[PDB]
RNA sequence: ACCUCGAUGUUGGAUCAGGACAUCCCGAUGGUGCAGCCGCUAUUAAAGGUUCGUUUGUUCAACGAUUAAAGUCCUACGUGAUCUGAGUUCAGACCGGAGUAAUCCAGGUCGGUUUCUAUCUACUUUCAAAUUCCUCCCUGUACGAAAGGACAAGAGAAAUAAGGCCUACUUCACAAAGCGCCUUCCCCCGUAAAUGAUAUCAUCUCAACUUAGUAUUAUACCCACACCCACCCAAGAACAGGGUU
RNA sequence: UCUCUUACUUUUAACCAGUGAAAUUGACCUGCCCGUGAAGAGGCGGGCAUAACACAGCAAGACGAGAAGACCCUAUGGAGCU
RNA sequence: GCUACCUAAGAACAGCUAAAAGAGCACACCCGUCUAUGUAGCAAAAUAGUGGGAAGAUUUAUAGGUAGAGGCGACAAACCUA
């Protein structure tokens, strides 16, 4: 079945102009405190989330070096430890990473 | 900006706000549940030719009857849900034929209500109503609004109309939505097995209006009628109405007297403006069942 | 017409789906956080707690440590599960699992999500938080709820 | 429910539907609007190479829930007048066919057994 | 045995005969019937040899006398399973290994 | 004022049907060579309905079993951008006949490819009014010499159609379905009669008029409107809709 | 296969993101009924209807589109065979 | 260099039954009966299933030959670079 006819510029106009066709305006966005990045509402903020997730990977990087090889998953807890700090009552009995790094602010 | 009721609350606050307004809403319900001693409307007496509201249900699920007879009746359950009347509107004002009552059923959030909803609701001083069905009446059988409607409203012998939104099956083609036989499987049939076939005839350029064609099916109003009252369960405020009424589980039906003409004048034993438990004459049992109907409780029937 | 279907139909098909949602939870009892696509993360979260369910029911139980072994493809996690996740969580009766939207996949423009096990070692993640209690809306209800107790 | 070309049990005395054959006796027509015939219908069989009107008394379909089900299509072989063409029959006939509009009093006093 | 309290069977010289004693009966009935009682059915009218009334506690069954002996109602009720004409009666037998033979 | 056989988007079927009345059935009447049951004939009536199978012989034909009846037609075969036999109709092949042959038949038989992603018009829950059969009563009555055998009114059972539903049963299993269950409401206008003039009788009246007569049916359904973060949904392609105390 | 169809899965689908054809197209501000035009009308006459725009279905019309046909006829046009 | 046929020198054919074969079942391999899909396609002839043959008038690689008033043909007017 073949267009019997050339549709028209001003009805093509009317059919890609249509506000159904239109981009709608987000009234979701909010700027997150932390960072000052705009997020938007109901979603987790862009900027906080991959420091949040770099900081992971690091860690991450260090936990496969003290495992070494696959198939090495530990039976026991596991605790994060940056510079200048000590394993306490109870982070004794856990598994210790090493940062070289501080402590981030937002990490507790 | 768009704004939702707990947007800006304490993780404290949150259900201090739920239980304030929980507690505001179950306050207003159990201020209405004396209308008599209230200044009622004037309550009039039975006439031929006249006409009482009805009710708005939960339609709860479907369980079996049994009769004296030994056949067995499927029959549905309608609770009755928070039921007030909510405005009277007189002949005249209304521009129609017969006055009208607006009659809500089954309390819902106020935080998710527009806001002239709540405002009128406000001023009844009841929490807002999922549903407002009208029902029309004669000037005799005008209610007071506020006033509550119980399942005792009805009595098992009487018949009733059913009407709710049927069950919603989205876009269907002809074959489930007006039951065409469509076209063979095998023998060719390259790619028509469930078409509408020829839709309209030659010699008109055109299709009819009203040709039955794939769309939206379900998700509509519809009637049952005619449908008996078995059996009213007064604690719970449960209907138990004649086979299948239209709708899913769990929705709101508009309850009210059969228009057929058969059941015409049969209101004359029904408590004609509603029923009113605070009256207090005569204090009506748990359950009210029909003569036919086997009680559960009652000895094994034999057919002498 | 889905009226009551609580599986979404993702994969090759079932047993495909199965497949998946075993990858995705195997990766989680591993890492203990996983990014994936929001209705996968979704539809594997309610395998999540189950699991859990079945690691409190004991390491000796041989129902339990049939369900472990089919659930997770690596085998050194099945330890982890009855010796680490499982007592984790033996005081609370459910919720293992946090669950949170993340910014659309960069290629693909997909819907994403994050699922985490509760009380992992891993650094928090910006978790939305409710307002302040000293904020000024707050204040005025917390006066209502003082007046309110005081009434009382 | 019994339909045209169903193959069927004759439950009868009749030699008619007891004699060996061929080939099974086979449902013709059934008298009702439409084809389905149950407990109680009138059918048409073609047996030994000649056409038979019959009544059904039980069938395989399920039906209302107190109601007997049959493992097997069962008729009893009836003249164009009404009477039974067999003298008895030894397979258990329900009770159901009393109420039911019809003349059934004939095939019920020659029935011996009931379920 | 859940048929009736009573089994009545009749004979008739001719089928006008049979017409007439069974049409009283129905005619006798219905004059002493209470209202709640149900109305009764002749069966078997187009038939020239058999004719049958079934009542709430009675069954009435008007027959010719060569039809009587045929079909020996009596025999039947009075022996249920002992009826000579059942013994003549052979249950289907399926053979074994469910091989037919020749 | 010769024997032909033509035609061939020609015609079947499926799907969905729109319409006409010149009515096949169901409604209401008049006549009868209408005692009653069946009929024959005409008037009025298109709301609803109008079956499933199979060809030994039959020039637009039957046969079997039914039915209330199995209507006659128009719609570009109604309808092939919804589908499908056969024929026109052929590329291969054989039989009978013709022709020296190639080849032909206005004869027979076997085998045999039409694709389409919808631009425009039109349309996509008008709805809320259902018909019919059978059984019983009347009644075995009226009627009739018998044989036979009604109509009104009422009751019960079904089938179909329209609209729903899932308690059971069945396909199955948070649900969707039928093979299951539930509900279904008004009439039709042709005539039959009073009183009574033109035409002091009579006369049902394209006289004024009076009844059967019902007229415009009617009633039912629908009907308030945040944020339009998000989540859920018995709502849904998207959108929209319902719930979130 | 059918009576008589149903349920589920996959593909497709629809929506979001990326890439991005083809046949087709006089111009179109592109309605319905009846009539006219030997049939046949969106556009002509007499009536009627009618804020404007998407998206998803449909195949009654646009003698819907592309070739390739089959039929009849014509050319002092060809060719194969006898 | 496709294809029809031929010439030279080659290669391939599991397993099972068989007095033992242009035998049977049945792989690989060759072909293309019937249906469905596809129809600007994956494809200017394909796909999936189902099929016919599969020690032979078999299938197939290499090189050579026959040329249009012609070749070649287990005649289909077949094939001779869509
Ligand atoms: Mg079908
Ligand atoms: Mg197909
Ligand atoms: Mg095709
Ligand atoms: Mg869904
Ligand atoms: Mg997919
Ligand atoms: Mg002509
Ligand atoms: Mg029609
Ligand atoms: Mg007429
Ligand atoms: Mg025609
Ligand atoms: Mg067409
Ligand atoms: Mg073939
Ligand atoms: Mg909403
Ligand atoms: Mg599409
Ligand atoms: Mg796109
Ligand atoms: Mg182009
Ligand atoms: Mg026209
Ligand atoms: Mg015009
Ligand atoms: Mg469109
Ligand atoms: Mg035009
Ligand atoms: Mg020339
Ligand atoms: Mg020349
Ligand atoms: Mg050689
Ligand atoms: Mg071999
Ligand atoms: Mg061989
Ligand atoms: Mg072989
Ligand atoms: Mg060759
Ligand atoms: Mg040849
Ligand atoms: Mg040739
Ligand atoms: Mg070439
Ligand atoms: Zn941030």
């Amino acid at each position: 079945a073949a267009p019997k006819n050339r549709r028209t510029i001003e009805v093509n106009r009317c059919r890609r102009r249509n506000p159904q066709k239109l981009i709608k305006v987000k009234n979701n966005i909010d700027v997150c405190p932390e960072c000052g990045h705009l997020k938007q509402k109901h979603v987790l903020c862009a900027y906080c989330y991959e420091k949040v997730c770099k900081e992971t990977a690091e860690i991450r990087r260090q936990i496969g070096k003290q495992e070494g090889g696959p198939f090495k998953a530990p039976t026991i807890e596991t605790v994060v430890l940056y510079t200048g700090e000590t394993p306490s009552e109870q982070d004794q009995g856990k598994r210790i990473i090493e940062r070289d790094r501080k402590r981030p602010s937002w990490f507790t | 900006s768009g704004t939702w009721w707990d947007e800006h609350l304490s993780e404290e606050n949150v259900p201090f706000i739920k239980q304030l307004v929980s507690d505001e809403d179950k306050a207003q319900l159990a201020s209405k549940l004396c209308p008599l001693k209230d200044e009622p409307w004037p309550i009039h007496p039975w006439e031929p030719g006249s006409f009482r509201v009805g009710l708005i249900a939960l339609k709860l699920g479907m369980m079996p009857l049994w009769t004296k007879d030994g056949q067995k009746h499927v029959v549905t359950l309608l609770q009755v849900q928070d039921c007030h009347v909510l405005k009277y509107t007189s002949k005249e004002n209304c521009n129609g034929k017969m006055a009208t009552l607006s009659v809500g059923g089954k309390t819902v959030s106020r935080f998710r209500k527009a806001t002239s909803i709540l405002e009128f609701y406000r001023e009844l001083g009841l929490p807002p109503k999922q549903t407002v069905k009208i029902f029309n009446i004669t000037d005799n059988a005008a209610i007071k609004p506020g006033t509550p409607l119980y399942a005792a409203h009805f009595r098992p012998g009487q018949y009733v109309d059913v009407t709710a939104k049927t069950i919603g099956k989205g876009f269907q083609g002809v074959m489930k939505r007006w039951g065409f036989k469509g076209q063979p499987a095998t023998h060719g049939q390259t790619k028509t097995h469930r078409r509408p076939g020829a839709v309209a005839t030659g010699d008109i350029g055109r299709v009819w209006p009203g040709t039955k064609m794939p769309g939206k099916m379900g998700n509509i109003y519809r009637t049952e009628y005619g449908l008996k009252v078995w059996r009213i369960n007064t604690k719970h405020n449960i209907i138990y109405v004649n086979g299948s009424v239209p709708g899913h589980k769990n929705c709101l039906v508009k309850v009210k007297d059969s228009k057929l003409p058969a059941y015409k004048d049969l209101g004359k034993n029904l408590p004609f403006p509603t029923y009113f438990p605070d009256g207090d004459e005569e204090e009506l049992p748990e359950d009210l069942y029909d003569e036919n109907v086997c009680q559960p409780g009652a000895p094994s029937i034999t057919f002498a | 017409i889905s009226h009551g279907r609580v599986f979404r139909r993702m994969g090759l098909g079932p047993e495909s789906r199965i497949h998946l949602l075993r990858n995705l939870l195997t990766g989680l009892v591993r890492h203990e956080r996983i990014e994936a696509p929001w209705a996968r993360v979704d539809e594997m979260r309610g395998y999540a707690e189950k699991l859990i369910d079945y690691g409190k029911l004991g390491d000796t139980n041989e129902r339990a440590m049939r369900m472990a072994d089919f659930w997770l493809t690596e085998k050194d996690l099945i330890p982890k599960l009855f010796q680490v996740l499982a007592p984790r969580y033996k005081d609370q009766t459910g919720g293992y699992t946090r669950m949170l939207q993340i910014p659309n996949r960069s290629l693909d423009r997909a819907k994403m999500a994050v699922i985490e096990y509760k009380g992992n070692c891993l650094p928090p993640l910006p978790l939305p938080r409710r307002d302040s209690h000293l904020t000024l809306l707050n204040q005025l209800l917390q006066g209502l709820r003082q007046d309110l107790r005081q009434s009382q | 429910a019994i339909q045209k070309m169903t193959r069927v049990r004759v439950v009868d005395n009749s030699a008619l539907g007891n004699s060996p054959y061929h080939r099974a006796p086979r449902c013709i027509h059934v008298y009702k609007k439409n084809g389905v015939g149950k407990v109680g219908d009138q059918i048409l069989l073609a047996i030994k190479g000649q056409k038979k009107k019959a009544l059904i008394v039980g069938h395989c379909m399920p039906g209302p829930r107190m109601t007997p089900r049959f493992d097997s299509n069962n008729v009893v072989l009836i003249e164009d007048n009404g009477n039974p063409v067999g003298t008895r029959i030894k397979t258990p006939i329900p009770t159901s066919l009393r109420k039911r509009e019809g003349e059934y009093s004939k095939v019920l006093a020659i029935a011996q057994n009931f379920v | 045995m859940r048929y009736t309290d009573y089994f009545v069977i009749v004979s008739g010289t001719s089928t006008r005969h049979l017409h007439a004693m069974a049409f009283y009966v129905v005619k006798m009935y219905k004059h002493l019937k209470c209202k709640r009682d149900p109305h009764v059915k002749i069966e078997g009218k187009d038939t020239d040899d058999w004719l049958c009334v079934d009542f709430g506690s009675m069954v009435i069954h008007l027959m010719l006398p060569e039809t009587r002996e045929i079909y020996e109602l009596e025999k039947l009720w009075t022996l249920r399973s002992y009826d000579d004409q059942l013994a003549q009666i052979a249950p289907e037998t399926v053979p074994e290994d469910f091989i037919l033979g020749i």
